[PDB]
């Protein structure tokens, strides 16, 4: 299956199928975060989806092709996070992103607290632009978690 | 071995559920992609 669209991430080597992870099909390459597969094979069907480029910093993974993903935040509007919960249908959660300020530079962030099965989640534009992936982020002093919108550079 | 299963497409709906605080925190990054809180 190389549909564009929005992909759950499983494993049968737990109890049952357990859900680690989501992605995000395009241009028929597979964007993950790179802590869900830690750069290992995937299967799709028969079909066998091998690591192409990764980044422990960056936390990100492309399988089959270089990295698709180019769209970026605005830093003013609203965006969704396209949640896929572990045995949940897919959800859009609307929210007005919040700022990680580095000495590198600022980055969006997502304030919503979800199972970490639901890291690789796609956040997008009004356009239906991925401009990022959920899952690496911090836990603040409310003991909530607060996710980066995770961008990779296309070449 | 892992494995994908496809979830659905990738659409912006109108009239989801809006939800989220939008908090501006000082955070560093470390060599192992995690993030930490500069205070
Ligand atoms: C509380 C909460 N966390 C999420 C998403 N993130 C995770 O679960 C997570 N992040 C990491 C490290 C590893 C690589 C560097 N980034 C952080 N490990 C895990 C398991 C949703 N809800």
């Amino acid at each position: 299956e190389t549909t564009d669209g929005v992909y759950r991430v499983m494993t049968r080597r737990l109890l049952g199928s357990t859900q680690v992870g989501v992605g995000v099909m395009q241009e028929g390459v597979f964007h993950t975060m790179w802590h869900v597969t830690k750069g290992a094979a995937l299967r799709s069907g028969e079909g066998r989806l091998d690591p192409y480029w990764g980044d422990v910093k960056q936390d990100l993974v492309s399988y089959c092709g270089p990295w698709k993903l180019d769209a970026a935040w605005d830093g003013l509007s609203e965006v969704q996070l396209l949640a896929v919960p572990p045995g949940e249908r897919a959800k859009n959660i609307q929210t007005l992103p919040g700022i990680f300020k580095t000495k590198d530079g600022d980055i969006g962030a997502v304030a919503l607290d979800y199972p970490a099965g639901t890291s690789g989640s796609p956040i997008l534009d009004k356009c239906g632009r991925v401009i990022g992936l959920y899952g690496n982020g911090v836990v603040i002093k409310n003991g909530s978690y607060v996710s980066a919108i995770t961008q990779g550079k296309r070449e | 071995d892992m494995y994908i299963e496809r979830a659905g497409d990738i659409t912006w709906e109108k009239d989801a559920e809006v939800t989220g605080n939008s908090p501006r925190l000082d955070v560093a990054l470390d060599e192992s992609g995690d993030f930490s809180l500069v205070e």
